[PDB]
C-alpha cells in the first residue's frame, strides 16, 4: 500500500550555522509530493530494499518499533548492522547474532556502539561505509496518512562502520504503523531563519516553478 | 494568443472637413528617471587575501591591477555626485515659499514640503520614499548630497516655479501671480489667454484632481517606482555575486585560504594559492567592468533628468512628448531614492466637433485667410477660431488678411468679410 | 598618500590611501581538552599486516602524537602525502585518522596513490580521487620473504566489479569469467580469485615484500579529536588576535555573542562562505569571530603647495573604536568642526565638507547649498525689468581622444 | 583650471597608457619579469611554461585596457554628439530651449576650436533692474473684458 | 556536452549564470528598444478609401 511524501525528509545537510539565508545545496533527500510506502507495524515487517539510503516513519502507541537491521543479506552469514533500544539507550551492533527470522520479540564483536499517537521519523544513509542517523518525533495530527507539513530532522549519531547496505527491515517487541521511501540526489533550497534554523525547503526539480 | 497593437480607427478625413476640440483636460503624467546609483569602492587586497602576508607577496607579483581596480571604482563613486549635482542644482538661490498659498485655486500643498515631516519632504515626496526598498573590503560610500539636501532643492525649483514661471532659470526671480503666469504658459501652446480666465476655477477643480489622483497611484502602486528600485536591485544582486564568488574553489583544492596555508607548505601553497588569486581577480574584474558599463547608464539618465529638468521646469517645452503627453504647461520635479520624479502638467484637448471649412474666403474679389485659426461653419453660418479650442469670432478685415484674387486658391468659399 | 599616488605632489582633494584593521595582540590555541598518545607506533611495531584483501583499519580518536619524527625515521623506506604536507601535520588536528595496513610487493605499492586503477586500487584497497592523508611504507624482504617463498601473503587478482572508496571484501568466491561452473575448484575461465607473491630472497628491490600503513585523515564540521604535539592556550575574549581552533586559524576579535547555535552546530560562516563564530572546543561557548573591525582610511589634504597639513577619516568607524568629529561617513581626525556653513571646496560625504581657512587649519563643515531667497508674491503684483545685460558664457566639451595603437604581438612578446 | 574638461581626457589616456607600461615590470609569477632572462636562463620546455604565465599576465593587462578605451570612446562619443547638436542648434540656429545654450535667454554662438574639443561663446540676453507693478489679468471698460 | 568538462566549469563558480543573465539582459532591451521607437502610437490609425 501508498501514501505521499508531501514536505517530509528534509534533516541539516551539516553541522553549520547558517542564518537569514535562502542556502542551496545538492545532496541525498526524499523527493516531495513523491509516492511511499505504507504497512502495519505487525508480524507486515518484510525485508526490505535500503537503496543509496531510507525514510522511515511510524505511527505508534508506546514505540512497539524496538530496532532495525541492514546490510545485504539480513541473516548472520556476514556481518550485518543491527539497530535496537533497550528503553535506557539505542544499542547499535554488526554481529552475526542471529535476531528472530520470525521478526518480532515477545517480552562476530567486530563493531560495536552504546548511547499510532507517537509519531517517530528517521532518515539513513551510507557514505565511505559510514552509517548516518537523523530523526524527530512528534504527536500525530492525523491517524493513518503521513504529516503534510514541513519539518526538520535533527543530526543523531555518524558510526565509522566500514559496511556495505543493499536491503533492511524492522523488529518488534511484543507483550501502530510505519512508512518507507528512498532517497535520490536533489539540489534542494533551504530556509535558514535567524535563529539558526532550516524553516521550510524547496526540491528544486519537483516542478518547473520549483526550478 | 497573437498580441494587439492597439484598438484600430478610421480617421474620417475628407477635403472639407475638420474636428476642432470644444473642451480640455489638464493631465498631469508622472515621470520617474535614475540620477545616481550605489557608490562602492573595494580594497582588492583584503578581497582577494584576507591579511594572508602569503597571498598579500604573491599579489604584488600582479602589479597594478588592485590600483586601476579601486581607481575605476572611485571614478564611478566621484561622478554618483556629480550626477545628483546636475539634475538638482541647476538654481544657485535657495527660493522658499511665500506663508499664504493666494495661487488662484491651485492646490500645492501636497507637492511643496510639509513642515510636520521630521524630514521636510512633500507629501508625494514621501511616498516615492515608502515605495523603494559588502564586509570583506567592498564598501558602500554614502552621497555627498543628504536626502535631507535634496528635498531643499527639489523645494527651490519647485517654489521657483510656482512663484516666478521661467524667469528664476534666466535671471534673478520675478514675482507674477500664478493664474497670469497660467495665461502666459496658455499662450505658449496656441490657446487665446481669455480660455484661461473664463475658466479658471474649471482649471484649478482639474488640476487639484489629477495632483489628488497621484497620490492614490502611487499608495496603491508600488510597481510605479520600477526603474528606480531595478537600479537598487541590480547592485544588490551585483555585491551578492561579488561576495559569493569568495566560495569558489577555481580549481585549488579549497576556497577557504587558511586551508591551503594550514595544510599545504610554501612550495605547493603558491601554485594553489596563484588559482584562487586568478579566480578572485578575474571576478572583481568582472564586477568593475560591469560597474563601468552601467556607470554609463545612469549618467546618459542623469543627462537626461538634467536636460528635462532645465526644459520642463526651468521653461515650457515645444518639443513634442518631451516633458509628458498632451501639450506641455508646466512641470514640477519631486525626488525619490536614487532617482527624480517630475509631475508634468499637459493640456490635452477633448470633445470634438466636426465643422466644414474652407482655406480661403473670397469677399469683393479677393481672398481673405485667416490671421491666426481656422475658418470653419456649422453648416449656414461662417466664423473663424483659434486651432486649438472652439471660440467661433465673426469673420472681419482685422481677424483677417488679403492675398491675391479668388481664382487661384483650390476650395474657396463665397462668404461676406464684415469691416467694422 | 604620496606613496598611494606614487608622487611627491599632493594636489587639494581627498585620497583613498588605505585601510584600518586593529591588530592580533596575540595568538590563541584551542584544541579539545585531550591526552593520551595515539597508536601509529604500535601499527609500526606490528608482527604481520593481513593479505591485502583483507586490508586491517585502525581508527585514531581521542589522542596527539608527533609526526614530525616519522618522515625523517631510518625505519621507512617511503614516505607520502596527499591534500597535506607532511611538514605541516604537527600544527593541525582532525575529527577522526584512520590507519589502513597490508604487505604487497613494491612494484604495487604506486597504486596506493589517490584515484588509481590496476589490481589493488580496483580490487583490494581502492582510495578516492581527492584522498586527504598519507601513505608511510617499509621493504620487509628482511621479515615477509623465504627459501622456496613465503606464500602466506596474498592478493585479489580478479573480481566481477570494482571496488568504492575504501570497500572492504574478504570472500574468496570464484571467478567465473565463462561457462566453467565454478563448483567451489580453479578451472579454465574460472581462474582462481587470489595470488600469493610467494616472496623469495632472490626476489629485485621492486618485486620484494613492503609493509604499508595508510594514515587516512579527516577535518569534519564535527570537532577534532586527534592533534599534533602543540599545546592549548587560555582564551581571551572581545580583544583582536590570531585564532587556531583545531586548526581553523586567522586574524579577528573573538566577539562573545548570544548566536543561537542549535545544540549540534559547532561553526558558523558569513555568506562569503568564510567562518564569522565558532564554539570553543573547551569553554562550550559561541565565539563570534569578528574581523579585525575594519574600516578604509581616506586622507583629505589641501595641497603640497600650501601646506604639509592633512586631516584623515575613518570610513564606517565610530570615533570611540579608532580635533576629532563623528561625520556619518565616518571618523573625520585632524579637522576643525565649524558651524557657520559655506561652498563646498573638499567633498567628504553625508553633506560635510572640508577647506583649508583661519594661522590656518583644515576645516570640516556643513556645505551650503545656495544664498536663502523669498519670492515676493502676491496675487497682484509683478516685477518687470527695466534694463538687460547682454552675458556671454563659455561652455566646453571634448570632442575626440587620442588615437592610440598598440600591436599586440610587439607588447606581449616583442 | 577652467579647460578641466579638455585637460582632463588627455590626462587619463595618458595615465591608462602608463600604467599599461608598467605592467611590463610585473613578474605574473614567472622567474623573471623580463622575457630575454626566461629565454636566456631555461632550455626550451621549462621556457615555455614560464612565458606562458608572462602572456596569460600581459594579454589579460591589454584587454584591460582595450575594454577600458571602448567603454572612455563611449563616453567622448556622447560628448561629440552633445557638441554637435549645440553646433546644430545654438551656432547654426537661436534655442528656444531653456539653459541648453547657455544661461538666460540665448541670442547666438559662436563656436572656437581647442585641442581634442570645442569651446562655445554662448551670447545671452539677462533681465537685470526690477521694478515692481500692480497688476491684473484684464480690464473691463463699457462692461467688456479687454485682455492684453 | 562533456559531464567531465562541465564538473570542472562547477568549480569557476558563478561567472556562467552571469553570463547567461548579461546576455539575457541585453535581449530583452532589444524588444524595448523596437517599443519605444515605434509603439509610440496609442490607437492604429488607418487612412480613408
Ligand atoms: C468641459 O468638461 C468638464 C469635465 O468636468 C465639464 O464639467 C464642463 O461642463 C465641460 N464644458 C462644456 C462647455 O461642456
Ligand atoms: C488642499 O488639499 C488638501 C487635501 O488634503 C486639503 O486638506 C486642503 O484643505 C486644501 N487647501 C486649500 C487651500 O484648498
Ligand atoms: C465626425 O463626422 C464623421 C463622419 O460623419 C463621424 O464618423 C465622426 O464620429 C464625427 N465626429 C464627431 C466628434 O462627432
Ligand atoms: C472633395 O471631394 C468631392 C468628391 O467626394 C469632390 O467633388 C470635390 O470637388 C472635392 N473638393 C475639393 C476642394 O477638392
Ligand atoms: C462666387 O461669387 C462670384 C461673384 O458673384 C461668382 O462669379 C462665382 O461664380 C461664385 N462662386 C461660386 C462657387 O458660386
Ligand atoms: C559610537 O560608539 C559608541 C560605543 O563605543 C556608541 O555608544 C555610540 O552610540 C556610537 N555613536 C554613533 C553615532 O554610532
Ligand atoms: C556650535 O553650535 C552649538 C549649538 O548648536 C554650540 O553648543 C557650540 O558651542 C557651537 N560651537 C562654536 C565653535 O560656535
Ligand atoms: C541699463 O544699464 C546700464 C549699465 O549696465 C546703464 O548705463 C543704462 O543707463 C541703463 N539703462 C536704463 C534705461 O536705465
Ligand atoms: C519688490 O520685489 C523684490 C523682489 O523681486 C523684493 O525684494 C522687494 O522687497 C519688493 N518690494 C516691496 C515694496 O515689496
Amino acid at each position: 500500500a501508498y501514501t505521499n511524501s508531501f514536505t517530509r525528509g528534509v534533516y541539516y545537510p551539516d553541522k553549520v550555522f547558517r542564518s537569514s539565508v535562502l542556502h542551496s545545496t545538492q545532496d541525498l533527500f526524499l523527493p516531495f509530493f513523491s509516492n511511499v510506502t505504507w504497512f502495519h507495524a505487525i508480524h507486515a515487517n518484510p525485508v526490505l530494499p535500503f537503496n543509496d539510503g531510507v525514510y522511515f516513519a511510524s505511527t505508534e502507541k508506546s514505540n512497539i518499533i524496538r530496532g532495525w537491521i541492514f546490510g545485504t543479506t539480513l541473516d548472520s552469514k556476514t556481518q550485518s548492522l543491527l539497530i535496537v533500544n533497550n528503553a535506557t539507550n539505542v544499542v547499535i551492533k554488526v554481529c552475526e547474532f542471529q535476531f528472530c527470522n520470525d521478526p518480532f520479540l515477545g517480552v562476530n564483536c567486530t563493531f560495536e556502539y552504546v548511547s499510532f499517537k507517537n509519531l517517530r521519523e528517521f532518515v539513513f544513509k551510507n557514505i565511505d561505509g559510514y552509517f548516518k542517523i537523523y530523526s524527530k518525533h512528534t504527536p500525530i495530527n492525523l491517524v493513518r496518512g503521513l504529516p503534510q507539513g514541513f519539518s526538520a530532522l535533527e543530526p543523531l549519531v555518524d558510526l565509522p562502520i566500514g559496511i556495505n547496505i543493499t536491503r533492511f527491515q524492522t523488529l518488534l517487541a511484543l507483550h501502530a504503523a510505519y512508512y518507507v521511501g528512498y532517497l535520490q540526489p536533489r539540489t534542494f533550497l533551504l530556509k535558514y531563519n535567524e535563529n539558526g534554523t532550516i524553516t521550510d525547503a524547496v526540491d528544486c526539480a519537483l516542478d518547473p516553478l520549483s526550478e | 494568443y497573437t498580441m494587439s497593437l492597439g484598438v484600430e480607427n478610421s480617421v474620417a478625413y475628407s477635403n472639407n472637413s475638420i474636428a476642432i476640440p470644444t473642451n480640455f483636460t489638464i493631465s498631469v503624467t508622472t515621470e520617474i528617471l535614475p540620477v545616481s546609483m550605489t557608490k562602492t569602492s573595494v580594497d582588492c587586497t583584503m578581497y582577494i587575501c584576507g591579511d594572508s602576508t602569503e597571498c598579500s607577496n604573491l599579489l604584488l607579483q600582479y602589479g597594478s591591477f588592485c590600483t586601476q581596480l579601486n581607481r575605476a571604482l572611485t571614478g564611478i563613486a566621484v561622478e554618483q555626485d556629480k550626477n545628483t549635482q546636475e539634475v538638482f542644482a541647476q538654481v544657485k538661490q535657495i527660493y522658499k515659499t511665500p506663508p499664504i498659498k493666494d495661487f488662484g485655486g491651485f492646490n500645492f500643498s501636497q507637492i511643496l514640503p510639509d513642515p510636520s515631516k521630521p524630514s521636510k519632504r512633500s507629501f508625494i515626496e514621501d511616498l516615492l520614499f515608502n515605495k523603494v526598498t559588502k564586509f570583506n573590503g567592498l564598501t558602500v560610500l554614502p552621497p555627498l548630497l543628504t536626502d535631507e539636501m535634496i528635498a531643499q532643492y527639489t523645494s527651490a525649483l519647485l517654489a521657483g516655479t510656482i512663484t516666478s514661471g521661467w524667469t528664476f532659470g534666466a535671471g534673478a526671480a520675478l514675482q507674477i501671480p500664478f493664474a497670469m503666469q497660467m495665461a502666459y504658459r496658455f499662450n505658449g501652446i496656441g490657446v487665446t489667454q481669455n480660455v484661461l480666465y473664463e475658466n479658471q476655477k474649471l482649471i484649478a477643480n482639474q488640476f487639484n484632481s489629477a495632483i489628488g489622483k497621484i497620490q492614490d497611484s502611487l499608495s496603491s502602486t508600488a510597481s510605479a517606482l520600477g526603474k528606480l528600485q531595478d537600479v537598487v536591485n541590480q547592485n544588490a544582486q551585483a555585491l551578492n555575486t561579488l561576495v559569493k564568488q569568495l566560495s569558489s574553489n577555481f580549481g585549488a583544492i579549497s576556497s577557504v585560504l587558511n586551508d591551503i596555508l594550514s595544510r599545504l607548505d610554501k612550495v605547493e601553497a603558491e601554485v594553489q594559492i596563484d588559482r584562487l588569486i586568478t579566480g578572485r581577480l578575474q571576478s572583481l574584474q568582472t564586477y568593475v567592468t560591469q560597474q563601468l558599463i552601467r556607470a554609463a547608464e545612469i549618467r546618459a539618465s542623469a543627462n537626461l533628468a538634467a536636460t528635462k529638468m532645465s526644459e520642463c521646469v526651468l521653461g515650457q517645452s515645444k518639443r513634442v512628448d518631451f516633458c509628458g503627453k498632451g501639450y506641455h504647461l508646466m512641470s514640477f520635479p519631486q525626488s525619490a531614492p536614487h532617482g527624480v520624479v517630475f509631475l508634468h502638467v499637459t493640456y490635452v484637448p477633448a470633445q470634438e466637433k466636426n465643422f466644414t471649412t474652407a482655406p480661403a474666403i473670397c469677399h469683393d474679389g479677393k481672398a481673405h485667410f485667416p490671421r491666426e485659426g481656422v475658418f470653419v461653419s456649422n453648416g449656414t453660418h461662417w466664423f473663424v477660431t483659434q486651432r486649438n479650442f472652439y471660440e467661433p469670432q465673426i469673420i472681419t478685415t482685422d481677424n483677417t488678411f488679403v492675398s491675391g484674387n479668388c481664382d487661384v486658391v483650390i476650395g474657396i468659399v463665397n462668404n461676406t468679410v464684415y469691416d467694422p | 598618500t604620496k606613496c598611494t599616488l606614487k608622487s611627491f605632489t599632493v594636489e587639494k582633494g581627498i585620497y583613498q590611501t588605505s585601510n584600518f584593521r586593529v591588530q592580533p595582540t596575540e595568538s590563541i590555541v584551542r584544541f579539545p581538552n585531550i591526552t593520551n598518545l595515539c597508536p601509529f607506533g604500535e601499527v609500526f611495531n606490528a608482527t604481520r599486516f593481513a593479505s591485502v584483501y583483507a586490508w586491517n583499519r585502525k581508527r585514531i580518536s581521542n589522542c596527539v602524537a608527533d609526526y614530525s619524527v616519522l618522515y625523517n625515521s631510518a625505519s621507512f623506506s617511503t614516505f607520502k602525502c596527499y591534500g597535506v604536507s607532511p611538514t605541516k601535520l604537527n600544527d593541525l588536528c582532525f575529527t577522526n585518522v584512520y590507519a589502513d595496513s597490508f604487505v604487497i610487493r613494491g612494484d604495487e605499492v604506486r597504486q596506493i596513490a589517490p584515484g588509481q586503477t590496476g589490481n589493488i586500487a580496483d580490487y583490494n584497497y581502492k582510495l578516492p580521487d581527492d584522498f586527504t592523508g598519507c601513505v608511510i611504507a617499509w621493504n620487509s624482504n628482511n621479515l615477509d620473504s623465504k627459501v622456496g617463498g613465503n606464500y602466506n601473503y596474498l592478493y585479489r587478482l580478479f573480481r566481477k566489479s570494482n571496488l568504492k572508496p575504501f570497500e572492504r571484501d574478504i570472500s574468496t568466491e570464484i571467478y567465473q569469467a565463462g561457462s566453467t561452473p565454478c563448483n567451489g575448484v580453479k578451472g579454465f575461465n574460472c581462474y582462481f580469485p587470489l595470488q600469493s607473491y610467494g616472496f623469495q630472497p632472490t626476489y629485485g628491490v621492486g618485486y620484494q615484500p613492503y609493509r604499508v600503513v595508510v594514515l587516512s585523515f579527516e577535518l569534519l564540521h564535527a570537532p577534532a579529536t586527534v592533534c599534533g604535539p602543540k599545546k592549548s592556550t587560555n582564551l581571551v575574549k572581545n580583544k583582536c588576535v590570531n585564532f587556531n581552533f583545531n586548526g581553523l586559524t586567522g586574524t579577528g576579535v573573538l566577539t562573545e555573542s548570544n548566536k543561537k547555535f542549535l545544540p549540534f552546530q559547532q561553526f558558523g560562516r558569513d555568506i562569503a562562505d568564510t567562518t564569522d563564530a565558532v564554539r570553543d572546543p573547551q569553554t562550550l561557548e559561541i565565539l563570534d569571530i569578528t574581523p579585525c573591525s575594519f574600516g578604509g582610511v581616506s586622507v583629505i589634504t589641501p595641497g603640497t603647495n600650501t601646506s604639509n597639513q592633512v586631516a584623515v577619516l575613518y570610513q564606517g568607524v565610530n570615533c570611540t573604536e579608532v580635533n576629532v568629529f563623528q561625520t556619518r561617513a565616518g571618523c573625520l581626525i585632524g579637522a576643525e568642526h565649524v558651524n557657520n556653513s559655506y561652498e563646498c571646496d573638499i567633498p567628504i560625504g553625508a553633506g560635510i565638507c572640508a577647506s583649508y581657512q583661519t594661522s590656518q587649519s583644515i576645516i570640516a563643515y556643513t556645505m551650503s547649498l545656495g544664498v536663502e531667497n523669498s519670492v515676493a508674491y502676491s496675487n497682484n503684483s509683478i516685477a518687470i525689468p527695466t534694463n538687460f545685460t547682454i552675458s556671454v558664457t563659455t561652455e566646453i566639451l571634448p570632442v575626440s581622444m587620442t588615437k592610440t595603437s598598440v600591436d599586440c604581438t610587439m607588447y606581449i612578446c616583442g
